[PDB]
């Protein structure tokens, strides 16, 4: 679930394994080790929506629904002003491509569990 | 300091706006297509796009120009 996901990009964080952005995640996903990508709904997409359905309905890759854009930043680890307490402010991304390397997670068995369903 | 001599100044670049749907070009149906050419090189591999232009062509950072 929602916990699993920020967990895991957590992890990604901290050993490496984020391709932020879009232009990164297509990369990523054209050299062929591209796992698990997630796209915002509710955002101003009149032509991003088919077209990230377009690269990630080929093979082998899942999806992941989010609302909000600005919430997502905050598990990507995109901005961090003044952290005691809430943030300043985080502008927020549209996609995130992870790279399991600490593979070792409840979370990550729970997201895999609910993607092979 | 201000001389007789106009001022010259650098490089404002133009700013483009979602230039990546520009990269490949959707259809109706479930198909993925490659508007432009990709470079064939080992390092510059299958990630970068490569340019348009009206009598070239040219990648970004391995350098390899093609013409007619």
């Amino acid at each position: 679930v929602n916990t699993a996901l920020q967990e895991v990009l957590k992890t990604a964080l901290i050993h490496d394994g984020l391709a932020r952005g879009i232009r990164e995640a297509a990369k990523a996903l054209d050299k062929r080790q591209a796992h698990l990508c997630v796209l915002a709904s509710n955002c101003d997409e009149p032509m991003y929506v088919k077209l990230v359905e377009a690269l990630c309905a080929e093979h082998q890759i899942n999806l992941i629904k989010v609302d909000d854009n600005k919430k997502l930043g905050e598990w990507v680890g995109l901005c961090k002003i003044d952290r005691e307490g809430k943030p300043r402010k985080v502008v927020g991304c549209s996609c995130v491509v992870v790279k399991d390397y600490g593979k070792e997670s409840q979370a990550k068995d729970v997201i895999e569990e609910y993607f092979k369903c | 300091k201000s001389y007789t001599t106009p001022k010259k100044n650098k490089h404002k670049r133009k700013k483009v706006k979602l230039a990546v749907l520009k990269y490949y070009k959707v259809d109706e149906n479930g198909k993925i297509s490659r508007l432009r050419r990709e470079c064939p090189s080992d390092e510059c591999g299958a990630g970068v796009f490569m340019a348009s232009h009206f009598d070239r062509h040219y990648c970004g950072k391995c350098c390899l120009t093609y013409c007619f």
